[PDB]
RNA sequence: UAUCUGGUUGAUCCUGCCAGUAGUCAUAUGCUUGUCUCAAAGAUUAAGCCAUGCAUGUCUAAGUAUAAGCAAUUUAUACAGUGAAACUGCGAAUGGCUCAUUAAAUCAGUUAUCGUUUAUUUGAUAGUUCCUUUACUACAUGGUAUAACUGUGGUAAUUCUAGAGCUAAUACAUGCUUAAAAUCUCGACCCUUUGGAAGAGAUGUAUUUAUUAGAUAAAAAAUCAAUGUCUUCGGACUCUUUGAUGAUUCAUAAUAACUUUUCGAAUCGCAUGGCCUUGUGCUGGCGAUGGUUCAUUCAAAUUUCUGCCCUAUCAACUUUCGAUGGUAGGAUAGUGGCCUACCAUGGUUUCAACGGGUAACGGGGAAUAAGGGUUCGAUUCCGGAGAGGGAGCCUGAGAAACGGCUACC
RNA sequence: GAUUUCCAACGGGGCCUUUCCUUCUGGCUAACCUUGAGCUUGGCGAACCAGGACUUUUACUUUGAAAAAAUUAGAGUGUUCAAAGCAGGCGUAUUGCUCGAAUAUAUUAGCAUGGAAUAAUAGAAUAGGAC
RNA sequence: ACCCACUCGGCACCUUACGAGAAAUCAAAGUCUUUGGGUUCUGGGGGGAGUAUGGUCGCAAGGCUGAAACUUAAAGGAAUU
RNA sequence: CGCCCGUCGCUAGUACCGAUUGAAUGGCUUAGUGAGGCCUCAGGAUCUGCUUAGAGAAGGGGGCAACUCCAUCUCAGAGCGGAGAAUUUGGACAAACUUGGUCAUUUAGAGGAACUAAAAGUCGUAACAAGGUUUCCGUAGGUGAACCUGCGGAAGGAUCAUU
């Protein structure tokens, strides 16, 4: 028998899956960019969830510790590489206080829509 | 067959430990040789890994050694007079490790005769003058010249019949000889 | 269990021998041979893993069975024969020799050696004493005996044998100033100087050695090896001698060269 | 006790003999073997009596191993004593220590003189019995 | 991502539990089920029972080839290429499956073997083996049986076998064969006995013993075994050799002998050169196999300290017949009551002994949480037990081996 | 001018303050009266060791050695994304070059090193106390 | 024996709440979400049930230890109309 | 014109006791019987080597009449050995069988006495007000039933007040 392989789930269901206001933002947020079932929605959620408290945690590391900072740069280039965050604004607090909105933008679909290839998200 | 394992054993705080494993081969154990006094036969054992073992029984002569003097030679076993573990092996007269046992003695009295020239209580210019080198050293204690003039000597023996096969001793002398003399007269 | 094993699977592999994951189920088993299997490298996996002269097995074999390899001197045919440390490997002819020595990330280099680097070797001794009919002799690192040593040579030090006659050429005192490339441990493929050593009278000697760039770290004497003077090293080192560079800066160079 | 030779053998050191013919002090010659680990063999175990091939000073037992301290509980058991060991466990969950203890026969050497009360040190030994693997080196008498 | 809510009540505030919620390398089931990669899969109850098939055999240039096999020699008339079967040497003690038994037991962290064995690969490592040693002696390499095969068959049947004829070994069983010197013994001989010798035997390992050593803090002065070295014997003699560990009766060496006598090449394939002299005379590599020991590796075996679930509606347990230690001996490859004969009465325990159950193999780890914590871990990695319950044993270095046998259910 | 003359905070080392803050047999003597005119042989055996006279135990804490993989965190990498995996990347590609395959986690028990802050143990009291 | 002033050790009493508590109330029920003085015992929804059984003491009635199966969604405490 | 209790009747389920020298499963061992392998005491079928040794006599070398020297198909007999099976005197491992003892889990059992479940059963009204005899807790009796009574104690009383 081989060693066995790493398998990891990539979306997160929340804690209140049965509310309002949730389910009117998450329903926005797919209408207003054309999405399917919102299971990429959680799963975009819970990789902003990850990397934020991973932020969260070296931040709380103090500064100049080579442990900490050769992690915040790795992170901080790593996605300002993926784009969801801003070239000026990098400073491992901007992480924090990023959303899924840029996530989302990332995608192709949106990508084509806001080059000018598909005039729809749909399409 | 008869194993060495601990698991049998009971427990120091004396609780009955539940059997574990079977008993293994590497841990077996094999029957006392019990070296008789007989014709000559030594069956050869298989050992792990090899060296096969002497398992000696009725054996006929043996090495025995001089230590006080420091001569070697081959004599024949008469009988044990006493044996330190328990009576029995000397009234079936069998011979073991740590068994006082006479000896024949007589080549140990033909090399004193031809070595020192001088006999232990009852030509050659060569012999003279080496026994006239040799001389200050031809006195023997008490013990052993009366031994010597009386014949069979007592030897105690360092060798393992069952493992060696052979049979190997010393002679008494000294502080040993008086003390198994004492416990062998006390009878 | 009731005999010895002869068989290893894939995932009790050391990692130093840098080999990939499930690549089928089993990994290669070193032979019995000069050094120990967990700290070996065989034949097999340095021709197919990491040196890329052949492709799987059974073309390993073929180049180790045509008179080829010549491992330490004989040609050798055992494709798990467990080469270790200090042990020249020759191939052929064109002069690729390629004497295994750790990295500093703690496997085993490729670093190339020339001729006479491959006709001379290091070798540190373990055990010395005289045998029967009271012949000395000293046990090096790789497992070959050299009867009648020099008398000065004594416990831990460093003989050099030329593979050629079998005996020794030079040997290196264990002494304050030797380099050491640190046989074992969290430190290995360091490169040290050596300072001051503990007496550890009870046992498990260790020395705080000190690294070029002022790094001071103590190993265990028993996974030390003297590989030359100081200044002087007598050995073909490779690239990064032990520098041990720390992550983020050497992050910073590799981007830098790309 | 006060006599050596009183079982049924006569228990002497191996290959140790003294000769029949010479006058030299101290007839028999005593064996001794540094224990070694910075232990003094005492003056009496010098010039004792007895034999105790399991004693380290006058026998072939090794005292190489390790070497942990206790306190002597027991000594009406023959030729051994049996020494507590105080230590304390610690609970993670209840950050916590526990008090526990530990009995381990020990043998001790006739020329150490051992009450009840007393600290002493052993370190390993081969296996004597089938309980004790210690040896006696070094008694702090209180 | 340190969070909630509904419910006793006409109504309020608390304790309190029930339910809703989310996750589960946690399962089972129902409704469906287009596509890429990937993957568990008779563990939960029965470590219950199995029809039928397969899963351990193996030949290189280099152990044995008269197959009544296949062909070819043109290098060969003793043999050469391939090659059935078989003998021989190894492997079958690897791997794979399951977790029944097991609660200081296994196991994990961590130690020791100065208390043991070890095929295998790697590196070294036998000038002595004729012992009335002038015949008792093939060392140009000697003895014997046997497998396959050819004929007789028995049985209904099995990896069933008996008589007849043969034949080979890297099959069994024997066996000698190379310079010397030094050192030990006996000892003629000369005896001028300061005293010196012809001569002979002994002189490698493996085993059994016993002894001497195996050293190794500084420094002086009168005398003795026979003057020892050499001399006015007044006496000078200083030189003196010894490895390792914290530790040794350590490794090692020398003596006196011992061995139903251990080894010290009666083996195999290629290539073809030199000395004379023209003798199949004498010297000549690559290796393979085998071999006596030591080291390394593969390891195995015990072993130091700590750590394991719930129960006292388990408070004393063990100690006849082994229990806690010693003395001496047997067996093991080794230390050890592992067993034996004697002696002493000892050993553990409210710091949870001992007994009971575990629907408990342990660990590495998995699920789930601010932190702490809770549950699970048979299962892809390591170690441990098992081949239906025991118990015994051959071979074999390594097995209480079960796809090895014998005995009872 | 990132640096020296630095003024301030911070933890460290040695010495004097009755405070030996374990010490004796030898190699060399260290801080050296060695004297050379200020390199000239010996200022005081630790400045370097061999060693030996003795080490009350600790509990604790800091650091360190040793701590097999997968698995946990996590670096790098266009397996088309991702689950992944441990590759790949760049060419003058008729000849080839080449970065990597990290870094941390390892409770408890065991081993070594600085501390006597806190918590116990014993010393000398009808003195056989120490010099 | 009384009266004035002080003090220690007790039975206690009255107004208030710096505070505690769900409230009734408490100078201890306070110094407990600003959570840690030392220490023993008892309880985890209400019934079953202080029952059965296993032990132990007692002449006896009984005393000590002490469940499980099964069932329910309310059993309860303080105050208000 | 509330709330609620206890006895009894009907239905189901759960648990306990229960005669049955209770029955089955596993663990441990009292004793007896006891296969088999192992180590030893013997055993000797059978095979087989060596030394002489008689042996009828071919042929040869000799005599050359007989007769002598040598082995050849063969069988009396005498020793010197080696391997050596069947069986087997003794010791230990002792599988297993019979008989019991002890411990852990299970379930049948006539009947007895309890608990629980319920929109609609009969009798009384015991408790919630001073519940119409104020309640509650121990102890001992009586009654179909809740309950009553004697003794002691508590207010969770219906009393914070007699200078």
């Amino acid at each position: 028998p081989r060693a066995p392989r790493t398998y990891s789930k990539t979306y997160s269901t929340p804690k209140r899956p049965y509310e309002s206001s949730r389910l009117d933002a998450e329903l926005k947020l797919a209408g207003e960019f054309g999405l399917k079932n919102k299971k990429e929605i959680y799963r975009i959620s819970f990789q902003l969830s990850k990397i934020r408290r991973a932020a969260r945690d070296l931040l709380t590391r103090d500064e100049k510790d080579p442990k900490r900072l050769f992690e915040g740069n790795a992170l901080i280039r790593r996605l300002v590489r993926v784009g969801v965050l801003s070239e000026d604004k990098k400073k491992l607090d901007y992480v924090l206080a990023l959303k899924v909105e840029d996530f989302l933008e990332r995608r192709l679909q949106t990508q084509v829509y806001k080059l000018g290839l598909a005039k729809s998200v749909h399409h | 067959g008869i194993s060495r394992d601990s698991r049998h054993k009971r427990s120091a705080t004396g609780a009955k430990r539940a059997q574990f494993r079977k008993k293994r081969k590497f841990e077996l154990g094999r029957q006392p040789a019990n070296t008789k006094i007989g014709a000559k036969r030594i069956h050869s054992v298989r050992t792990r890994g090899g060296n096969k073992k002497y398992r000696a029984l009725r054996i006929e002569t043996g090495n025995f050694s001089w230590a006080s003097e420091g001569i070697s030679k081959k004599t024949r076993i008469a009988g044990v007079v006493y044996h330190p573990s328990n009576n029995e092996l000397v009234r079936t007269n069998t011979l073991t490790k740590a068994a006082i046992v006479q000896i024949d003695a007589t080549p140990f009295r033909q090399w004193f005769e031809a070595h020192y020239g001088q006999t232990l209580g009852k030509k050659s210019k060569n012999a003279e003058r080496k026994w006239a080198a040799r001389a200050a050293s031809a006195k023997i204690e008490s013990s052993v010249e009366s031994q010597f003039s009386a014949g069979r000597l007592y030897a105690c023996i360092s060798s393992r019949p069952g493992q060696s096969g052979r049979c190997d001793g010393y002679i008494l002398e000294g502080e040993e000889l008086a003390f198994y003399l004492r416990r062998l007269t006390a009878k | 269990a009731r005999g010895p094993k002869k068989h290893l699977k894939r995932l009790a592999a050391p990692h130093h021998w840098l080999l990939d994951k499930l690549s089928g189920c089993y990994a290669p088993r070193p032979s019995a041979g000069p050094h120990k299997l967990r700290e070996s490298l065989p034949l097999i996996v340095f021709l197919r893993n990491r040196l890329k002269y052949a492709l799987n097995g059974r073309e390993v074999k073929a180049i180790l069975m045509q008179r080829h390899v010549k491992v330490d001197g004989k040609v050798r045919t055992d494709t798990t024969y467990p080469a270790g440390f200090m042990d020249v490997i020759t191939l052929d002819a064109t002069n690729e020799n390629f004497r295994l020595v750790y990295d500093v990330k703690g496997r085993f280099a490729v670093h190339r050696i020339t001729d006479e680097e491959a006709s001379y070797k290091l070798g540190k001794v373990k055990k010395v004493q005289l045998g029967k009919k009271g012949v000395p002799y000293v046990v090096t690192h790789d497992g070959r005996t050299i009867r009648y040593p020099d008398p000065n040579i004594k416990v831990n030090d460093t003989v050099k044998i030329d593979l050629a006659s079998g005996k020794i050429t030079d040997f290196i005192k264990f002494d304050a100033g030797k380099l050491v490339y640190v046989t074992g441990g969290r430190n290995l493929g360091r490169i040290g100087t050596i300072v001051h050593k503990e007496r550890h009278d009870g046992g498990f000697d260790l020395v705080h050695i000190k690294d070029s760039l002022d790094n001071t770290f103590v190993t265990r004497l028993n996974n030390v090896f003297v590989i030359g003077e100081q200044g002087k090293p007598y050995i073909s080192l490779p690239k990064g001698k032990g520098i041990k560079l720390s992550i983020a800066e050497e992050r910073d160079r590799r981007r830098a060269q790309q | 006790e006060l006599t050596v030779q009183s079982e049924r053998a006569f228990q002497k050191q191996p290959h140790i003999f003294n000769n029949p013919k010479v006058k030299t002090s101290k007839r028999t010659k005593r064996w001794y073997k540094n224990a070694g680990l910075g232990f003094k063999t005492p003056k009496t175990a010098i010039e004792g009596s007895y034999i105790d091939k399991k004693c380290p000073f006058t026998g072939l037992v090794s005292i190489r191993g390790k070497i942990l301290t206790g306190t002597v509980v027991s000594t009406k058991m023959h030729r051994t004593i049996v020494i507590r060991r105080a230590y304390l466990h610690y609970i993670p969950k209840y950050n916590r220590y526990e008090k526990r203890h530990k009995n381990v026969p020990v043998h001790v050497s006739p020329a150490f003189r051992v009450q009840v009360g007393d600290i002493v040190t052993v370190g390993q030994c081969r296996p004597i019995s089938k309980t004790v693997r210690f040896n006696v080196v070094k008694v702090s008498a209180a």
